[PDB]
């Protein structure tokens, strides 16, 4: 018997484990693709934030 | 999405966090020679990663009373790597370039450099000062290698042409408040589709402080400048023994 909106709109009792991930099949090592020269701005795949 | 750049060519990679943009010289990308334009019948070797990659020459120190330096191309890379052996072993040569100049300093330093690409930068002499002697420059000064040569009279670029109008060629400006890199991409420039790397120099790279470097003592007084350059779309032809000069 739920009537107020503070309990209909609730997430209490959410037992499902919300995961950000997904296990995918990796039977072999990852293959390598062919790559060329890039001489552009904006995109910097070597600069990271540990 | 403009002040960061990753220049990847070959087995080399330059990251930048304080870029301006990339200049493409005269609006043309480097390329290979057509069959219409070619004349030599030999099949040219096109080594794609062993010579098309970034090389790093040496460092010059920007002091207060620095006047400028020039580096002649492709004299910079004739004693360096697999590029500089093929250039010795071959008679012809054809490549573009991607020049990259680094000068990092604080947010309490100030200064500006003009980084220009002048084709066919022929060198002049002071004529003894008086103007009577038809003197000529030595080989040390015409083609000085990767250690470069310093300008004595940078107003006239040691050729009688003014520094002011040099921004009609390719250029970027390294303003230490705004940037610390300068990327210029140069195509092949010649009347001929091919030429020899050891006798003819296609262009010169001028680095001139228009504004003097200034800092208050307490800071770091040593501010280097490093030239970093990649051949692009390189081609070689005409194979014989190796000759240095």
């Amino acid at each position: 018997g739920d009537r107020v909106a503070d309990v209909i709109e609730s997430s209490i009792g959410d037992s499902v484990s919300r995961a950000l991930t997904q296990a995918l099949p990796a039977p072999t090592g990852q293959n390598t693709q062919v790559s060329s020269h890039r001489l552009d701005t904006g995109e910097v795949p070597a600069l990271q934030a540990a | 999405s403009d002040r960061v750049a990753q220049l990847t060519i070959g087995n080399s990679t330059i990251t930048t966090q304080e870029a301006a943009n990339i200049i493409v010289g005269y609006g043309e990308w480097p390329s290979y020679c057509s069959d219409d334009d070619a004349t030599a019948v030999d099949k040219p070797t096109r080594p794609d990663v062993s010579v098309n990659r970034f090389y790093t020459l040496d460092t010059k120190l920007w002091e207060k009373s620095s006047k400028g330096w020039y580096w002649k191309f492709p004299d910079v890379l004739t004693e360096t790597g697999v590029f500089g052996q093929n250039a010795q072993f071959h008679y012809l040569y054809r490549s573009g370039f991607c020049i990259h100049v680094q000068c990092n300093a604080s947010k309490f330093h100030q200064g500006a450099l003009l980084v220009a690409i002048l084709p066919e930068y022929v060198i002049g002499t002071v004529a003894g000062g008086t103007g009577t002697e038809d003197s000529h420059p030595p080989y040390k000064q015409t083609q000085p290698g990767a250690d470069g040569f310093e300008l004595q009279h940078p107003y006239v670029l040691d050729a009688g042409i003014p520094i002011s109008q040099l921004t009609v060629c390719h250029h970027q400006r390294i303003n230490l408040r705004t940037n610390n890199c300068a990327t210029i991409i140069v195509p092949y420039m010649n009347t001929l589709p091919f030429d020899s790397a050891l006798n003819h120099c296609n262009f010169g790279l001028l680095v001139v402080p228009i504004s003097p470097l200034d800092f208050d003592q307490g800071a770091t007084p040593v501010i280097p400048i490093t030239i970093t350059l990649a051949p692009m779309c390189s081609e070689f032809a005409g194979l014989r023994q190796a000759v240095t000069q």
